[PDB]
RNA sequence: CUAUGGAGCUUUAAUUUAUUAAUGCAAACAGAAACCUGCAUUAAAAAUUUCGGUUGGGGCGACCUCGGAGCAGAACCCAACCUCCGAGCAGUACAUGCUAAGACUUCACCAGUCAAAGCGAACACUCAAU
């Protein structure tokens, strides 16, 4: 029952506060990705920034 | 206050959302290129073992 | 002096009527140990000579273990009522005339 | 107080016999400068995982060797299996080697009688029984 | 916890009595190996970037065995399996390799594994362009240095047991690049062992067999799923029949002039050689199979340097585990099927 | 269930369903669903979806909560801008 | 044999130090000390309560959730105990966004599943369980 990934939780960089949680490797560097942000209706960068569990 | 400093934050962010945005993928693209390149090293030191062996 | 608060809270009585006791509200928690509170300082005024202060008349802040143990059961000091302080002033003034 | 504190800790805690406290603080002095807690798991280190008995210990003055290099050693003789721990009836399968031998003796001599081995192979369990007993530390 | 008479404890209490005469005055520094931590060794992974790991093992003061032993074989005079990699630190050294990093390919950089299992893919002595059958695969210690040494058009890798074939398949995820795996290169199957005598019979050429054996190292460690406990006695006392059966069933389905290693991670000649002569005897007697274990004295002097061999062995090589090379126990015989 | 006060000698209301339903004057209980806060991370978007909504209570259920509550959270308010206001009455019902 | 019925005894069963004793700090004096009070740490001696089911010996073990096969031949369901193999994961996206007709459902409920259209983007993710 080893934890390979980790939840951990992604905050958009366009300063509204949006966030989510999503899955990664522990032996990984920190993830970047693009996802949409519903409060400016539109798709901006997303920067890891805690992480939350082990799963 | 609270609301007009919420909308200038998001007015600073998103000014400059479009540069971080082209530059991460920048980034994204020249490690991609990187790794094949040193796909490419690897197999000239495959064909240079290659040549020792014969 | 040990201060306690009930754990659980007791139902309004209203005016002119007690309030009704329970089993549970026997249950009480330490708030405070008022012995374990920082020591004061008790102010009086000399009558005689004293080695910190060797001036009749003079108002003085001490400990209370030694101003309830040596200055007043001896007659050295006496407290600094206001009956006391206007006596004082009056042979002040009397010794400045 | 704090020889207060070491004897009741030897005659309370250790159980061990007035007559046995009075021997014990006039050959092994370093108890009292010894903390209560390492003195305690000593004591019970040698009374369960070595068996040995008060009149034995008293005598052997165990107490007074360091409790790195008793660890060191009664591992090092357990794993070889020239040590066995005695169990619920008192019985050894084996005859156990002397504490004499196993403590008051060199390190040259211990290992050339008893464990019969290299020094460097006994070397090299000192590292990794430091290593484990650093690790258990950790995680406890 | 467990009632009474632990597995650990009852493993340990047979390999004393049986031990204590099988190997005379070796038994006790055997036994502290066993009871201590084993070293580690590391396998390069080729597929990365095997010359800028190799720079920081020997930056972490580590040596490639491997390619001392490649340059004792023409100082000491089949070959053995190439383009291998695999560090370990000094003899007696205590230190230990630090948890792998992925590399910028996307695969880990290198594998920890024990060194004495490494010994087996190094006797079966690969070549170019060849076709490789690994029973007992999973979790795929073996089998992730035969894709190293790439050497194997097609490799067959089958396993009983669905979770270690999940296991299996994770390393192979993590370590082979897709693009290798997503052809017939390599088959990861889950079926008996005994069924591939006749399901492909004079198929392979080369063929590894480390048929499931009362492991010395585990068994005195891990509490959960021991070989000896009382559920599984029935299992252990049956054992020896099912190595000899696969055995058997490796050598049906090795071609004729194809070589066989079968190894095993144990001590027991009950379970090392006995098992071997079964599996000839049995060849002769039913399938009228001739086979024949060649001589690996010349590959025990190799790696005297860095192993401790057993000089008392009548068909294979046997490395012992101890304190200055914690690697093993092992036992491994080549054979040669004519 | 209280049927009779040891002080007042009337029925009393058990909190737990008055802190975790909703009654509407028609007759209908609105709760919630259980687990809608619970591993989001585990569950497909629809899943979730379905999970935070707000839905009604059978028959049976509905006349549990009915017993389990007293008369004083079946009357009708007329609060200042309640979102459920539209919904405490049925529109072309038949039988 | 049953009771989510008792009681006696034991203990490294769970929960406590209310109590006693010994320490330490605080308080109070002396100048050091003792008694008392409060707050902490150790023991000692105790107080309340309990024995989840299956496998009939009994031990020794195993079993309790979910998926598949032997299991009801052709819409659905249906063999409990039993025999066996697995699962309590992994991998790829980052719109794996938002709302909304009509439906299925492991025989109740709780849960669980599919989904037209619409807004917004591009030119309802694989997997039997997980
Ligand atoms: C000792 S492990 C070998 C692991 C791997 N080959 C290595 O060297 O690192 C053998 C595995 O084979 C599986 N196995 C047992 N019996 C088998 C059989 N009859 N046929 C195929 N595989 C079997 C078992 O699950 C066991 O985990
Ligand atoms: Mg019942
Ligand atoms: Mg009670
Ligand atoms: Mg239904």
């Amino acid at each position: 029952s080893k934890s390979k990934n980790i939840l951990v939780r992604m905050v958009s960089e366009a300063g509204t506060g949006f966030c989510f949680n999503t899955k990664r490797n522990r032996l990984r560097e920190k993830l970047t990705l693009l996802h949409y942000d519903p409060v400016v209706k539109q798709r901006v960068l997303f920067v890891e920034k805690k992480k939350i569990r082990s799963l | 206050q609270k609301r007009r400093e919420r909308e200038q934050h998001i007015a600073e962010c998103m000014a400059k959302m479009p540069q971080m945005i082209v530059n991460w993928q920048q980034q994204q693209r020249e490690n991609w290129e990187k790794a094949q390149a040193d796909k490419e090293r690897r197999a000239r030191l495959q064909a240079e073992a290659q040549e020792l062996l014969g | 002096t040990v201060i306690v608060e009930r754990w659980w809270k007791v139902p309004l009585a209203g005016e002119g009527r007690k309030p009704r006791l329970h089993r549970r509200h026997r249950v009480y928690k330490l708030v405070e140990d008022t012995k374990h509170r920082p020591k004061e300082n008790l102010e009086l005024i000399l009558t005689q000579s004293v080695e910190n202060v060797g001036v009749r008349g003079d108002l003085v802040s001490v400990k209370k273990s030694l101003g309830r143990n040596r200055l007043l059961p001896q007659g050295l000091a006496v407290y600094a009522s206001p009956e006391n302080k206007k006596l004082f002033e009056e042979e002040k003034l009397l010794r400045q005339e | 107080q704090d020889i207060n504190d070491t004897v009741r800790l030897l005659k309370e805690k250790c159980l061990f016999t007035v007559q046995q406290v009075t021997k014990i603080l006039h050959s092994c002095p370093s108890v009292l400068r010894e903390d209560l807690g390492q003195l305690e798991y000593k004591f019970q280190y040698a009374y369960f995982r070595m068996g040995i008995k008060h009149p034995d210990i008293v005598k052997s003055e165990y107490l007074q060797y360091s409790l790195t290099k008793i660890k060191q050693r009664h591992i090092y003789l357990e794993r070889l299996g020239r040590y066995q721990t005695p169990d619920k009836k008192g019985q050894t399968q084996i005859p156990n080697p002397l504490l004499k031998d196993i403590l008051r003796v060199s390190e040259a001599e211990f290992l050339a009688r008893t464990a019969c081995t290299s020094v460097e192979e006994f070397q090299v369990f000192k590292k990794l029984l430091a290593r484990e007993e650093e690790e258990s530390e950790s995680s406890t | 916890t467990e009632p009474k008479f632990p597995a650990v404890r009852l493993a340990l209490q047979n390999f004393d009595m049986t031990y204590s005469v099988q190997f005379g005055d070796l038994w006790p520094s055997i036994r502290v190996s066993l009871l201590s931590e084993q070293k580690y060794g590391a396998l390069v992974n080729n597929f990365a970037a095997w010359d800028h790991v190799s720079a920081k093992l020997e930056q972490l003061s580590a040596k490639d065995f491997v390619n001392e032993a490649i340059s004792h074989w023409e100082l000491q005079s089949w070959a053995c399996s190439p383009n291998l990699r695999c560090f370990t630190f000094d003899r007696g050294d205590i230190s230990r390799f630090p948890p792998a990093r992925p590399g910028s390919l996307g695969v880990m950089e290198y594998y920890l594994m024990d060194a004495a299992s490494l010994l087996p893919v190094l006797a079966l002595g690969l070549q170019p362009g060849d076709i490789v059958l690994d029973l007992c695969a999973a979790p795929g210690g073996k089998t992730l240095a035969l894709l190293q040494t790439g050497c194997c058009r097609n490799l067959a890798a089958n396993d009983l047991s669905p979770s270690r074939i999940a296991r299996l398949q994770k390393i192979l995820h993590s370590y082979v690049p897709e693009e290798i795996r997503d052809g017939n290169q390599v088959r990861v199957t889950s079926w008996d062992g005994r069924k591939w005598g006749e399901l492909e019979g004079d198929t392979y050429d080369r063929v590894l067999v480390d048929v499931p054996c009362t492991t010395d190292r585990h068994s005195l460690h891990e509490e959960e799923n021991n070989i000896f406990k009382r559920s599984r006695k029935k299992e252990r006392q049956i054992l020896p029949v099912l190595q000899v059966q696969l055995l058997a069933a490796g050598l049906l389905a090795t071609k004729p002039g194809g070589h066989v290693v079968y190894s095993t991670c144990s001590l027991s000649h009950l379970q090392n050689e006995y098992v071997v002569q079964g599996a000839i005897e049995l060849l002769a007697n039913q399938y009228s199979i001739q086979v024949q274990v060649e001589d690996l004295t010349h590959f025990r002097r190799v790696f005297m340097d860095t192993f401790c061999f057993f000089s008392s062995c009548q068909v294979g090589e046997l490395v012992i585990p101890n304190l200055m090379a914690n690697f093993g126990p092992m036992y491994f015989c080549k054979m040669r099927r004519l | 269930l209280t049927y009779f006060s040891a002080r007042k000698g009337k029925r009393k209301t058990v909190k737990a369903v008055i802190d975790r339903f909703l009654r509407l004057h028609c007759g209908l209980w609105v709760r919630r669903k259980a687990g809608y806060k619970k591993k989001l991370w585990k569950k497909t978007p629809a899943r979730k979806k379905r999970l935070r909504e707000f839905v009604f209570c059978n028959k049976t259920q509905s006349k549990l909560l009915d017993k389990m509550t007293t008369s004083f959270w079946k009357r009708r308010n007329w609060y200042v801008d309640d979102p459920y206001q539209k919904y405490h009455d049925r529109t072309n019902l038949k039988v």
